[PDB]
Order: C-alpha cells, then structure tokens, then sequence
C-alpha cells in the first residue's frame, strides 16, 4: 500500500 | 532489468512470510493509512474514466485485478464499471476472503486465480482493462518486464493496463521485510518502454500526506 518517506 | 536480484527465491519467499501476517481486511490492504484508502479509490475512478467508455477507449466487458488481495480495488473501482471482473493473487487466504468482502459485488467475478504474477500468463486477449496496483514492487525488473510484456497480450483489441504504484522522488528504495523495490520514475518508465508499452497517460495522486512517497497512476498498452 502507501509507505513512509525514507 | 536495471537491478538483478541473484535469489529470487528467497526474496519472493520473504513476500509470502509477509502476506501471511497481513490481515484479510481493506485496512490489512492499505497498510494502516486506511484513511488514504478513499482518495485512492476516487483519484482511481476519475482515471479509469479517462480511458474507458467512447470510440476508441477501452470497453467495459472484462477486467483482471493483479495482486488483488481481497479484492479492495475490484470492489469499489472495477467492479461498479465492468460486467466481469477476474482478481489474481498469491495468497489463497486473500482471494477466499475475497467472496466473503465483495458481497454482492463478487456475483460478477469470473475467477479467483492463485498465481504469483511472476509465475502468472493473463488469458489471451480476454482483458479491456487490466489494473495492477502495489504490487509491481514485489517483482523483480527482470519479472515485471517480462509480467508487463504478458498483460499486453491480455488486451481485448483497444484494451489499456492501468498501473498505480509508489514512484521514488530519486533512486529506489529496498525493502528487505516485504521484499519490495519502490522504484524512480527513470527506473519505471524504462520498464515499461522495454516491455513493448507505450504510456497513454499518467497522473500524480493527490490528497496523500506529504511525509508518503509519491502514487502516480499510468494508463498503457
Ligand atoms: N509476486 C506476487 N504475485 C502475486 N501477488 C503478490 C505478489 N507479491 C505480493 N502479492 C500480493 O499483492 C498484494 C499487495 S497489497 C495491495 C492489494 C490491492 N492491490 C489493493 O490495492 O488493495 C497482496 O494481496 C499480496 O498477496
């Protein structure tokens, strides 16, 4: 699904 | 492919150790941004619409869901617009509880395939629409070139593949916990040229928090 900057 | 992956049996096995723990639910699907769920559903509707229905644009026969789940996108974008929807998975427990979920939607849905995508040949020339979203990063390049190459093939004459996916601001990012690559735009769209695809259209979704990586949507064939 949508995931976090890094 | 740009990234070779020497293993990839132990990087797809760690996918499926991770599916596993993933609950069988939409909030299990959108990975507790649940909330982003609804503008993901309403910036997809607006696009399919782009390309289908009229002279020339996709029809509204057939369409195949890849890397399904439990069906989210087939429920409330593909399902209200095509007569017959197909999912394919590789998790078992997702397209089971896909008849479950779906409720009156799932009376529609031709086939439940169990494949990974991978190991998976989209029917010949059965699709008008084949949708493949957040999963593209579970392949490798050399997998979703060849993956890609083989949804062509899929499409009814004036069929489209819609992709929506997590693009990278810059460079990619490996994910050794689900086994994903989160490509860059460069990556991507060089795939998809190498595949034998031509982009019709793309579009930036909107309405995600700043601190997510990019979603864009892309319509080819
Ligand atoms: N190699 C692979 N082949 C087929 N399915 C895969 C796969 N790797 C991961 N998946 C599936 O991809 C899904 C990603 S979660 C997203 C599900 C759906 N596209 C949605 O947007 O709601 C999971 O159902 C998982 O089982």
């Amino acid at each position: 699904g949508p995931r976090r900057r890094s | 492919s740009h990234m070779v992956i020497n293993g990839e049996m132990q990087f797809y096995a760690r996918a499926k150790l991770f599916y596993q723990e993933v609950p069988a639910t939409e909030e299990g699907m959108m990975g507790n941004f649940i909330e982003l769920s609804s503008p993901d559903i309403q910036a997809s509707q607006k696009f399919l619409r782009k390309f289908v229905g009229g002279p020339g644009r996709a029809g509204t026969d057939c369409a195949l869901d890849c890397g399904s789940g439990i069906g989210r996108v087939s429920k409330h974008v593909l399902l209200p617009v095509f007569n017959s929807v197909e999912l394919v998975d590789m998790m078992e427990s997702f397209l089971l509880e896909a008849q479950n979920y779906l409720q009156v939607k799932g009376d529609k849905v031709e086939s439940y395939h169990c494949y990974s995508l991978q190991e998976f040949t989209p029917p010949f020339r059965r699709y008008d629409v084949i949708w493949i979203q957040w999963v593209s990063g579970h392949l490798t390049d050399k997998d979703l070139l060849a993956f890609l190459s083989r949804c062509r093939d899929g499409l009814k004459e004036n069929g489209i593949i819609i992709l929506k996916d997590n693009v990278a601001r810059e460079g990619c990012i490996l994910d050794l916990s689900d086994s994903s690559v989160t490509r860059d735009m460069d990556i991507l769209r060089s795939l998809i040229r190498k595949s034998g695809l031509v982009v019709l259209g793309q579009e930036k979704q909107d309405g995600f928090p700043e601190q997510c990586i990019p979603v864009w949507m892309f319509a080819l064939h």
